[PDB]
């Protein structure tokens, strides 16, 4: 899939990766905080409407019920701490491939190619995803727009300057 | 806790060159 | 199919082994569809 | 039932030996683990009953070999050149059907072996207003594991042996009582045994 | 790395105690590596608890372990007087086999000592030598002292006894000469 968003304020904190979402097989969950982002892939018990209560403190962890047979953690820097953020992710025999690449904006016309960031092996069926949003806690109000793309087997030629 | 409070619309638009990232390092 | 490697394997009849039978070690027999190179599954449902 | 523990010098390649008993040995680990006084337990090396592929702790590669006997099913150690620092309670294990190949799920009755060089020497007995209790006095005695019995054991109940004190001169002292009379003391060390009635 | 234990550890009589076990590596495979051995005073030790996520054969449900991170710990409810026995927990995730520092358990409860005194025999006197034995023994606190009045006066003493009768016991052998010993003896103990 191919996300894009242009939302100015850290709404966008990761995203959630599985096929059934019922605690029955392994399922990615990441979390893009402020700062040591962690990635970990564990049997959650996803909520109907996942999201983040900030309360300052972090989150409580409101997404997953329990999660206790986990087999990977991954914790590194922030990803890409009117700006506008792409995200690709693809999972190609187990591993799980991330580009991503920040470009100001005035989706406007031009090329923009991602840089890849994250490349980690999951081994897992991924075929439901759904983002998060982050509020405060009486919840607080907001809004947010964000673009999704499916990806499809293609066949680009690419040029490139003398740079 | 679960409680579903985040409502979400779809709507439409056109990705005219977007999606583009390196293949190979 | 575009594997890079080395495949070791050895017997370890004398550790992984008892006479009174060793059921630590479990194998999935039926499943919906075929398995993905580099895949896990650890699901405990009915097929 | 283990065998005795006899006073031997570094340098005589001495023996230990257990006996086990409930299981078949053709595919069970089996091993031996020691103990040092005023330490906890040490974990050498294991044997299997066929191809002996036997696996040492790093600090005992080449300082104890198993030659556990496998026809009789009694385990066996043997030594070489051995040192004053290797007197400890060895204790056989087996795997067992209870845990993992490594785990040990039984374990032996276990054998203090004695080094010293002094010349094994004999103990003594001597005697000893309660009467009602009466005693006898073991003294002017090097070896540690000496016993005292009373009437070769005809009596049980009501008798008490109390642990041997350390001497300034390198001796030892032992003291009993028995509820009431001869008393009996066996030093297997020397295989001398004294008789004294009070 | 070396398994750390308490050496020493204070329970109660129908209390629990929890004995702590740290270092314990891991490798791929799991991570509940974690067995504990019960081992007796001059007896032979006996597996007690092994896969603390399960429950061992004959071992009584009164034991139980956790694991957390790298440290675990040996729950263990209703200690009685044949409890007090030495525990070690083990750790065989890389096929090697690592024992603690050594636990001792002892429990409190309810517990005055039994003073003897018994002058030598002629046997000794005979031999030149006069040996005043003062035999304590029927406590349990580990307090006691021993003492002779001749003015104050070789003398030894061992104040553990050995565990069969659950009972302590302490004995000194005073060594004085038989003319030294004519010309006068008093044993003085103090317990609390």
């Amino acid at each position: 899939v191919y996300f894009a968003s242009t939302e100015k304020s850290n709404i966008i904190r990761g995203w959630i990766f599985g096929t059934t979402l019922d605690s029955k097989t392994q399922s990615l969950l990441i979390v893009n905080n402020a700062t040591n982002v962690v990635i970990k892939v564990c049997e959650f018990q996803f909520c109907n409407d996942p999201f983040l209560d900030v309360y300052w403190m972090e989150s409580e962890f409101r997404v997953y019920s329990s999660a206790n047979n986990c087999t990977f953690e991954y914790v590194s820097q922030p990803f890409l701490m009117k700006n506008l953020r792409e995200f690709v992710f693809k999972n190609i025999d187990g591993y799980f491939k991330i580009y991503s690449k920040h470009t100001p904006i005035n989706l406007p016309q031009g090329f923009s190619a991602l840089e890849p960031l994250v490349d980690l092996p999951i081994g897992i069926n991924i075929t439901r995803f759904q983002t998060l949003l982050a509020l405060h806690r009486g919840w607080t109000a907001g809004a947010a727009a964000y673009y999704v793309g499916y990806l499809q087997p293609r066949t680009f030629l690419l040029k490139y300057n003398e740079n | 806790q679960c409680v579903n409070l985040i409502t979400r619309t779809q709507s439409y638009t056109n990705s005219f060159t977007r999606g583009v990232y390196y293949p190979d390092k | 199919d575009d594997f890079t490697g080395c495949v070791i394997a050895w017997n370890s009849n004398k550790l992984d082994s008892k006479p009174s039978g060793n059921y630590n070690y479990l194998y999935r027999l039926f499943r919906k569809s075929k398995l993905k190179p580099f895949e896990r599954d650890i699901s405990t449902e009915i097929y | 039932v283990q065998s005795g523990a006899e006073v031997k010098k570094p340098g005589e390649s001495l023996k230990i030996s257990c006996k086990g008993s409930g299981y078949t040995f053709s595919y069970y680990w089996i091993g031996w683990v020691r103990q040092m006084p005023g330490k906890g337990l040490e974990w050498m090396g294991i044997i299997y009953p066929g191809d002996s592929d036997t696996r040492y702790s790093p600090s005992f590669q080449g300082q104890v070999t198993i030659s556990a006997d496998k026809s009789i099913s009694t385990a066996y150690l043997h030594w070489s050149s051995l040192k004053a620092s290797d007197t400890a309670m060895y204790y056989c294990a087996r795997q067992g059907d209870l845990g993992d190949w490594i785990l040990l799920g039984y374990w032996g009755q276990g054998t203090l072996v004695t080094v010293s060089s002094a010349s094994t020497k004999g103990p003594s007995v001597f005697p000893l207003k309660s009467t009602a209790a009466l005693g006898c006095l073991v003294k002017d005695y090097f070896p540690e594991p000496v016993t005292v019995s009373w009437n070769s054991g005809a009596l049980t109940s009501g008798v008490h042996t109390f642990p041997a004190v350390l001497q300034s001169s390198g001796l030892y002292s032992l003291s009993s009582v028995v509820t009431v009379y001869i008393c009996n003391v066996n030093h297997k060390p020397s295989n001398t045994k004294v008789d004294k009635k009070v | 790395s070396a398994l750390t234990q308490p050496r020493s550890v204070s329970g109660s009589l129908g209390q629990s105690v929890t004995i702590s076990c740290t270092g314990i590596s891991s490798d791929v495979g799991g991570d509940n590596y974690v067995s504990w051995y019960q081992q007796h005073p001059g007896k032979a030790p006996k597996l007690m608890i092994y896969d603390v996520s399960k429950r061992p054969s004959g071992v009584p449900d009164r034991f139980s372990g956790s694991k957390s991170g790298n440290t675990a710990s040996l729950t263990i409810s209703g200690l009685q007087a044949d409890d007090e026995a030495d525990y070690y927990c083990c750790s065989y995730a890389l096929s090697r086999v690592v024992f603690g520092g050594g636990t001792m358990l002892t429990v409190l409860g309810q517990p005055a000592p039994s003073v003897t005194l018994f002058p030598p025999s002629s046997e000794e006197l005979q031999a030149n030598k006069a040996t005043l034995v003062c035999l304590i023994s029927d406590f349990y606190p580990g307090a006691v002292t021993v003492a002779w009045k001749a003015s104050p006066v070789g003398v030894e003493t061992t104040t553990p006894s050995k565990q069969s009768n659950n009972k302590y016991a302490a004995s000194s052998y005073l060594s004085l000469t038989p003319e030294q010993w004519k010309s006068h003896y008093s044993c003085q103990v103090t317990h609390e």
